[PDB]
């Protein structure tokens, strides 16, 4: 034979590769991956101050690693490369609440993402951004939301609302109508495999990291409980 | 604008063609000829099969 | 004048093995069932198979009361104790794993590794061996017949085995599953009727503790009663038989409450029989 | 092979009525979700309405709710859109779009002059 | 606006010419052939070591080695005969969609959402595998790049365009334009003189690498095309689309020959490959199953079950002795 050296070298190389792969697996499993979505001019690039598949980001809260991605160098069509994110911890959706013209487009995109086959088991963190601008528009009172959403004329603020102190009833009503517009689609189906976590954000906010942390913790806990059939 | 598309269609149309009967006959002849040299179609002895 | 004891334990052993091997088979076949979460389930199934295959015949021998040497039949008693404690410690390990998963959801993956799970299982088995084999060293009651109660000190049983391998694990399981229920109901109250679903979760969590307690309490209660009340009448023989079979029924009930509860396990079980029975 | 040709459209006075048709061929009509989209001058594509495979579920944008109706016929492979009380802001080219895949409920078909399962479009003008 | 009438007239003329050329049907002409039988392929090897879904794989010309890519950002070179990890290359970007193996066995390539087909040298003098050349210039995601020789690599991107590169200078040499949707796959001819592509517009095109202009276009599908393969004799090809159907097209006849579909299948096809003799067609579906089709009779010869998640890639060796299938469950299986 005199050819046992080949097998010895191959086995040694495989052993070294596996030794490295073990650490690789540890690191890969210790980290959570998030997908960042949203239309242009929405604060998507500045939701998280970052002071800690094209655009990457890394941040830590309570020594828990996170990884966020932004596919911002593709064409408008997204029905193919979206499938490559079917195993992310959560999807972060950023929507400009003060753009009544693009609100319908944002809603349609959200509905498509929610109802997609390969994304049927992903929870969405919904960041409703530009609240100061929405409040300014509502207070100015030159453009009526009922022009684009006729049902707004018969909508009343929810009893469970928690208006921030000093916020006008008009602005609170408009804000919660916008939130309920997404929540209706979110609850319209899903079978309990995923949920939405609406939030009210501002351009000068800095708490977004903690909010994402809490939402991810809740998502994972619910996943485990459903696995054990508790929920 | 659409002139490129029109020229492409014209060039594509200006091409020879063969009968579908002849095409299928050629495909069948190739398949029949290369029949005994296809391990997946006709199995092979375990002696000559490296199990991979 | 005849013993139905033997036939009942033959049935129990057959049921345990044929039904615990199924869990291992399902884990082997399915690829998405191979996880550190199922490591502990497979360890518990292996312990149940071991007890059902060894302790039950050993219990039969210890009951027959055949003639043998003192310092003998202690091996059988201690092999029964070890194989029984292995399952209890595996259950406690499963409970601890579930508690960790539900209390630190974010760091669970980084905390529970395959090597750490293997170490945990090894520690469980080593502790089971140490506790079970203790009487052979310096606490045996041979200062004959294989009969158990004459070989194994009942004082040792009551003082050590119960209070350190049934009570403490039982209380830990109670606390763990109470915290799990609290977390589940808090998460359900977040608009995840509430009363129906909350009650369903409560019932599901309490089929575990209830079945464990039913299987394992009566025998130790009898042991404690005998130890602390020697003057009063000793328990009937048939009661001891019933308590023993109840204790051994844990090995057969475990797969239905730990493996059959998972949807993936349920799906894989159907495929196995539907394919290999036909 | 896949083709969508839209009929109807033209000139009309404010508050009038109109009907559009979109005859399709090259695919199994009954297995797909159909939509109507429009592009007003100087603006991007905007989704108007859609209908399900069986015609059970229907959706309209807020701007046109109560005035437009979308109808579907599977025995003839025709898609309709009845436009009523149409306002001057409805001037645009109305395309007839099919969703990319069958037996699903989700679509990404407002791409900038890129979607391949969208028709040529028919002009609709409302004015004096 | 007048050009639309001319385009419609040309399309009608082409359709009429094809209808005239349609003398008979392949199903009719192959009616009297004895059926292939029943294929009972069984798994021979299982390759473990990937952490995430496997997106692509490719066989070496030696019929023993192969490469694969996964979402964790690793390329692994396998030795199928004796399961062993020859190499494990960590990629800069973890979103990789394709892999390639050079015919000479000296280089491998991969790319993805980074819009680059990177090239790695497997025969470095130092002994450590490192990236050699990075190709930039594509706008959309990179869905396929396949080696032509040690210096030329063909590429397809999601921006509706293919390209021919010069690895030495890293400069595009030819650009193939005309597709309306994202190009999803391509297949080289054995004579390495042409290649076909399939895009997200239910159409496929025949290209001439030396010239750089489309020669023919084929349209018989209803939805996007995900896979494409070339017949062994280089006179036909097969495709798989989202309409749960595969079709066979002939270059010389310029039409689809036969359609492989079953009413029980409503899932898209993710991969297609041909056996060495060209008689069996192997297709992967989203239902975690791969079917084997009698390419001459459109009869299901057999099935390849035993994958948990969606099956994503397929391959048959140059010597045609085995079939490799990867899937989203992160396992590769070799079938006799
Ligand atoms: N007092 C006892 N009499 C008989 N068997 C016993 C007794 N205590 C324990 N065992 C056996 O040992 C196991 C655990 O100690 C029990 O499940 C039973 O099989």
């Amino acid at each position: 034979e005199d050819q046992r050296n080949e097998e010895k070298a191959q086995r040694e190389a495989n052993k070294k590769i596996e030794k490295q792969l073990q650490k690789d697996k540890q690191v890969y499993r210790a980290t959570h991956r998030l997908l960042l979505l949203g239309a242009d001019n929405s604060g998507k690039s500045t939701i998280v101050k970052q002071m800690r598949g094209i655009f990457e980001t890394k941040f830590q809260v309570d020594k828990v690693n996170f990884h966020m991605f932004d596919v911002g160098g593709q064409r408008d069509e997204r029905r193919k490369w979206i499938q490559c994110f079917n195993d992310v911890t959560a999807i972060i959706f950023v929507v400009d609440s003060s753009d009544y013209n693009r609100l319908q487009e944002a809603l349609n995109l959200f509905k498509s993402i929610w109802n997609n086959r390969w994304l049927r088991t992903i929870s969405v963190i919904l960041f409703l951004n530009k609240q100061d601008l929405l409040a300014e528009k509502v207070l100015a009172g030159k453009s009526k939301i009922e022009d684009y959403f006729p049902e707004f004329a018969r909508y009343t603020t929810p009893e469970d609302a928690t208006p921030e102190p000093g916020e006008d009833p008009r602005v609170t009503r408009a804000k919660y109508f916008i939130r309920d517009e997404f929540l209706r689609i979110s609850t319209a189906s899903g079978d309990g495999r995923h949920y939405c976590y609406p939030h009210f954000t501002c351009a000068v906010d800095t708490e977004n990291a903690r909010r994402i942390f809490n939402d991810c913790r809740d998502i994972i806990q619910r996943m485990h409980l459903r696995q054990y059939e508790l929920l | 604008q659409a002139r490129k598309l029109v020229e492409q269609l014209k060039m594509e149309a200006n091409i020879d063609r063969i009968k579908v009967s002849k095409a299928a006959a050629d495909l069948m002849a190739y398949c029949e000829a290369h029949a005994k040299e296809d391990p997946l179609l006709t199995p092979v002895p375990a002696s000559e099969n490296p199990f991979r | 004048g005849s013993s139905v004891y033997i036939t009942v334990e033959l049935a129990i052993a057959v049921l345990a093995i044929l039904g615990n091997v199924l869990v291992c088979w399902a884990v082997w076949l399915n690829s998405n069932l191979q996880n550190v979460t199922n490591y502990f389930v497979v360890s518990l199934a292996a312990a149940d198979i071991a007890v059902g295959v060894l302790a039950i015949p050993f219990a039969i021998t210890i009951s027959t009361g055949f003639c043998a040497a003192c310092h003998g039949c202690l091996f059988i008693a201690c092999f029964v104790l070890v194989l029984t404690q292995s399952s209890i410690f595996s259950l406690l390990a499963i409970a601890i794993d579930r508690y960790i998963a539900i209390r630190i959801p974010l760091r669970y993956n980084g905390l529970v590794t395959g090597t750490r799970a293997k170490g945990i299982i090894a520690i469980c088995w080593v502790l089971s061996f140490a506790i079970g084999l203790t009487p052979m060293l310096g606490w045996n009651n041979c200062g004959v017949a294989c009969l158990f109660e004459d070989v194994v000190p009942m004082n040792y049983m009551v003082y050590f085995n119960f209070f350190a391998c049934v009570l403490v694990p039982l209380l830990l399981m109670l606390g763990v599953y109470l915290r799990i229920f609290l977390a589940a109901r808090r998460q359900l109250k977040q608009m995840e009727s509430t009363l129906q679903k909350e009650c369903h979760a409560a019932k599901s969590l309490a089929i575990i503790v209830g079945l464990f307690a039913l299987c394992w309490l009566p025998l130790h209660i009898i042991n404690c009663f005998t130890f602390f009340c020697p003057d009063c009448s000793h328990a009937p023989l048939w009661l001891m038989y019933l308590a023993i079979v109840l204790s051994h029924t844990n090995s057969v009930v475990n797969p239905f409450i730990y493996a059959y509860a998972i949807r993936e396990f349920r799906q894989t079980f159907r495929k196995i029989i539907r394919s290999h029975v036909l | 092979q896949v083709q969508l040709q839209e009929s109807g459209g033209g000139l009309v006075q404010p508050g009038g009525s109109l009907r559009l048709s979109c005859a399709a061929s090259g695919f199994t009509f009954s297995n797909y979700k159909m939509n109507w989209v429009r592009q007003a001058p100087g603006k991007g594509l905007e989704w108007v309405s859609d209908i399900s495979q069986s015609g059970a579920s229907i959706s309209y944008t807020g701007s046109v709710k109560g005035r437009f109706t979308i109808s579907r016929d599977n025995a003839k492979n025709t898609l309709y859109l009845q436009m009523n009380s149409l306002k001057p802001e409805d001037t645009a080219v109305y395309y007839c779009a099919r969703c990319p895949a069958p037996f699903t409920r989700d679509c990404f078909d407002v791409t900038s002059t890129t979607y391949a399962y969208r028709g040529q479009g028919t002009q609709v003008t409302v004015s004096s | 606006d007048q050009l639309r009438q001319e385009a419609e007239q040309l399309k009608n003329q082409i359709r009429d010419a094809r209808k005239a050329c349609a003398d008979a049907t392949l199903s009719q002409i192959t009616n009297n052939i004895d059926p292939v039988g029943r294929i009972q392929m069984r798994t021979r090897r299982t390759l473990r070591g990937h952490l995430a879904k496997i997106y692509a794989m490719h066989w070496g010309t030696d019929s023993r080695l192969l490469v694969s890519a996964s979402q964790d950002g690793k390329l692994i070179i396998w030795d199928s005969y004796t399961t062993n990890k020859v190499h494990a290359i960590p990629l800069r970007s973890s979103w990789v969609m394709t892999c390639a193996y050079a015919p000479s066995g000296n280089y491998v390539a991969c790319g993805g959402l980074d819009n680059i087909c990177s090239i790695y040298n497997l025969k470095t003098r130092e002994g450590n595998v490192r990236v050699s050349r990075e190709l930039a210039g594509h706008t959309g995601y990179l869905s396929c790049c396949r080696f032509l020789d040690d210096n030329q690599i063909v590429t397809s991107s999601g921006d509706t365009t293919c390209a021919l590169w010069d690895i030495e200078t890293g400069q595009q040499t030819t650009t193939f334009t005309g597709h309306t949707g994202d190009v999803m796959s391509l297949s080289l001819a054995p004579d390495t003189r042409l290649f076909v592509s399939g895009a997200c517009d239910a159409s496929a095109k025949l290209w001439d690498v030396r010239e750089g202009m489309c020669r023919q276009t084929f349209t018989g599908h209803e939805s996007d095309i995900n896979a494409i393969c070339f017949f062994p004799n280089g006179n036909a090809f097969a495709t798989g689309s989202d309409d749960a159907t595969c079709r066979l097209f002939d270059l010389r006849a310029d039409q689809e020959l036969m359609t492989y579909s079953h009413d029980n299948i409503i899932c898209g096809i993710t991969s297609v490959s041909f056996s060495k003799s060209g008689r069996l067609l192997l297709a992967g579906y989203d239902d975690f199953n791969c079917n084997v089709w009698d390419a001459l009779k459109a009869d299901r010869a057999g099935v390849l079950a035993g994958h948990d998640n969606r099956v994503s890639c397929l391959g048959v060796t140059d010597d045609g002795m085995a079939v490799a299938t990867g899937s989203w469950d992160s396992f590769l299986k070799i079938w006799n």
